[PDB]
Protein backbone atom coordinates (compact mmCIF):
# COMPACT_ATOMS: atom_id res chain seq x y z
CA UNK A 1 0.00 0.00 0.00
CA UNK A 2 1.52 3.31 -1.17
CA UNK A 3 -0.52 6.08 0.44
CA UNK A 4 -3.82 4.71 -0.83
CA UNK A 5 -2.65 2.65 -3.80
CA UNK A 6 -3.53 -0.92 -2.83
CA UNK A 7 -2.11 -3.86 -4.75
CA UNK A 8 -0.08 -7.06 -4.99
CA UNK A 9 3.12 -7.80 -6.84
CA UNK A 10 6.89 -7.73 -6.98
CA UNK A 11 8.63 -4.36 -6.58
CA UNK A 12 11.71 -3.72 -8.68
CA UNK A 13 13.92 -0.78 -9.68
CA UNK A 14 12.47 0.93 -12.73
CA UNK A 15 13.91 2.87 -15.63
CA UNK A 16 10.99 5.27 -16.22
CA UNK A 17 11.10 9.01 -15.61
CA UNK A 18 7.99 10.62 -14.14
CA UNK A 19 7.25 14.30 -14.35
CA UNK A 20 8.06 16.24 -11.19
CA UNK A 21 4.48 16.14 -10.03
CA UNK A 22 3.40 12.56 -10.82
CA UNK A 23 3.16 9.81 -8.20
CA UNK A 24 2.42 6.65 -10.18
CA UNK A 25 2.15 5.43 -13.75
CA UNK A 26 -0.29 3.25 -15.62
CA UNK A 27 0.12 1.06 -18.68
CA UNK A 28 -2.05 0.82 -21.77
CA UNK A 29 -5.51 -0.39 -20.67
CA UNK A 30 -5.11 1.79 -17.56
CA UNK A 31 -3.59 -0.50 -14.93
CA UNK A 32 -1.01 0.76 -12.43
CA UNK A 33 2.44 -0.56 -13.26
CA UNK A 34 4.84 1.80 -11.49
CA UNK A 35 4.80 3.90 -8.32
CA UNK A 36 7.07 6.37 -6.59
CA UNK A 37 8.09 5.77 -2.99
CA UNK A 38 6.89 8.78 -0.98
CA UNK A 39 9.97 8.79 1.25
CA UNK A 40 12.86 7.99 -1.09
CA UNK A 41 11.31 9.36 -4.34
CA UNK A 42 12.29 6.38 -6.48
CA UNK A 43 10.27 4.76 -9.24
CA UNK A 44 9.55 1.05 -8.79
CA UNK A 45 7.88 -1.30 -11.25
CA UNK A 46 5.09 -3.61 -10.16
CA UNK A 47 5.06 -6.94 -11.88
CA UNK A 48 2.46 -9.68 -11.33
CA UNK A 49 3.44 -12.66 -9.23
CA UNK B 1 10.54 -12.19 -59.15
CA UNK B 2 12.65 -9.09 -58.56
CA UNK B 3 9.50 -6.96 -58.57
CA UNK B 4 7.81 -8.80 -55.70
CA UNK B 5 9.97 -6.96 -53.17
CA UNK B 6 8.65 -3.59 -54.37
CA UNK B 7 5.02 -4.69 -54.30
CA UNK B 8 5.33 -5.90 -50.72
CA UNK B 9 7.49 -3.06 -49.39
CA UNK B 10 5.16 -0.37 -50.76
CA UNK B 11 0.24 -5.28 -48.58
CA UNK B 12 -0.02 -7.79 -45.72
CA UNK B 13 -3.43 -6.54 -44.69
CA UNK B 14 -4.96 -9.96 -44.19
CA UNK B 15 -2.32 -10.88 -41.62
CA UNK B 16 -2.29 -7.52 -39.86
CA UNK B 17 -6.07 -7.42 -39.45
CA UNK B 18 -6.32 -10.78 -37.71
CA UNK B 19 -3.57 -9.89 -35.23
CA UNK B 20 -5.01 -6.43 -34.58
CA UNK B 21 -8.62 -7.64 -34.26
CA UNK B 22 -7.74 -10.20 -31.59
CA UNK B 23 -5.70 -7.64 -29.63
CA UNK B 24 -8.63 -5.21 -29.68
CA UNK B 25 -10.93 -7.88 -28.28
CA UNK B 26 -8.53 -8.74 -25.47
CA UNK B 27 -8.14 -5.08 -24.52
CA UNK B 28 -11.91 -4.68 -24.60
CA UNK B 29 -12.16 -7.49 -22.06
CA UNK B 30 -9.84 -5.70 -19.62
CA UNK B 31 -11.73 -2.42 -19.95
CA UNK B 32 -14.76 -4.13 -18.40
CA UNK B 33 -13.03 -4.39 -15.02
CA UNK B 34 -13.70 -0.71 -14.46
CA UNK B 35 -17.48 -0.70 -14.75
CA UNK B 36 -20.05 -0.78 -11.96
CA UNK B 37 -22.69 -2.83 -13.80
CA UNK B 38 -25.26 -1.45 -11.37
CA UNK B 39 -23.32 -1.49 -8.12
CA UNK B 40 -22.01 1.07 -5.68
CA UNK B 41 -18.41 0.65 -6.84
CA UNK B 42 -16.08 -1.46 -8.97
CA UNK B 43 -13.42 -2.04 -6.30
CA UNK B 44 -13.66 -4.91 -3.85
CA UNK B 45 -11.75 -2.96 -1.21
CA UNK B 46 -14.69 -0.53 -1.09
CA UNK C 1 0.64 -9.93 -18.41
CA UNK C 2 -2.06 -8.82 -15.97
CA UNK C 3 -4.62 -10.81 -14.01
CA UNK C 4 -5.35 -14.36 -15.09
CA UNK C 5 -4.65 -13.80 -18.80
CA UNK C 6 -1.87 -15.69 -20.56
CA UNK C 7 -0.68 -16.45 -24.08
CA UNK C 8 0.50 -19.91 -25.03
CA UNK C 9 3.43 -20.40 -27.40
CA UNK C 10 3.04 -22.31 -30.67
CA UNK C 11 4.41 -25.82 -31.01
CA UNK C 12 6.15 -25.09 -34.32
CA UNK C 13 8.90 -22.50 -34.13
CA UNK C 14 9.69 -20.14 -37.00
CA UNK C 15 12.81 -22.14 -37.75
CA UNK C 16 10.76 -25.31 -38.12
CA UNK C 17 8.39 -23.56 -40.52
CA UNK C 18 11.35 -22.40 -42.59
CA UNK C 19 12.48 -26.03 -42.75
CA UNK C 20 9.11 -27.11 -44.16
CA UNK C 21 9.19 -24.42 -46.82
CA UNK C 22 12.78 -25.13 -47.82
CA UNK C 23 11.94 -28.82 -48.19
CA UNK C 24 9.01 -28.01 -50.49
CA UNK C 25 11.23 -25.67 -52.48
CA UNK C 26 14.09 -28.15 -52.76
CA UNK C 27 11.70 -30.92 -53.79
CA UNK C 28 9.98 -29.12 -56.62
CA UNK C 29 13.04 -27.47 -58.22
C1 LIG D 1 11.14 12.35 4.92
O1 LIG D 1 11.92 12.21 6.08
C2 LIG D 1 13.15 11.50 5.87
C3 LIG D 1 13.79 11.37 7.23
O2 LIG D 1 12.93 10.67 8.13
C4 LIG D 1 14.02 12.24 4.87
O3 LIG D 1 15.19 11.47 4.63
C5 LIG D 1 16.33 12.31 4.34
O4 LIG D 1 16.59 12.35 2.92
C6 LIG D 1 17.73 13.14 2.54
C7 LIG D 1 17.82 13.09 1.04
O5 LIG D 1 16.64 13.59 0.42
C8 LIG D 1 18.99 12.61 3.23
O6 LIG D 1 20.10 13.44 2.90
C9 LIG D 1 18.77 12.59 4.74
O7 LIG D 1 19.92 12.05 5.39
C10 LIG D 1 17.54 11.76 5.07
N1 LIG D 1 17.33 11.71 6.51
C11 LIG D 1 17.39 10.58 7.21
C12 LIG D 1 17.15 10.70 8.68
O8 LIG D 1 17.61 9.50 6.67
C13 LIG D 1 13.24 12.45 3.58
O9 LIG D 1 14.00 13.25 2.68
C14 LIG D 1 11.91 13.13 3.87
N2 LIG D 1 11.12 13.27 2.66
C15 LIG D 1 10.76 14.45 2.15
C16 LIG D 1 9.96 14.40 0.89
O10 LIG D 1 11.08 15.50 2.68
Amino acid sequence: NFNGLTGTGVLTESNKKFLPFQQFGRDIADTTDAVRDPQTLEILDITPC
Amino acid sequence: IGKIQDSLSSALGKLQDVVNHNAQALNTLVKQLSSKFGAISSVLND
Amino acid sequence: KFNGLTVLPPLLTDEMIAQYTSALLAGTI
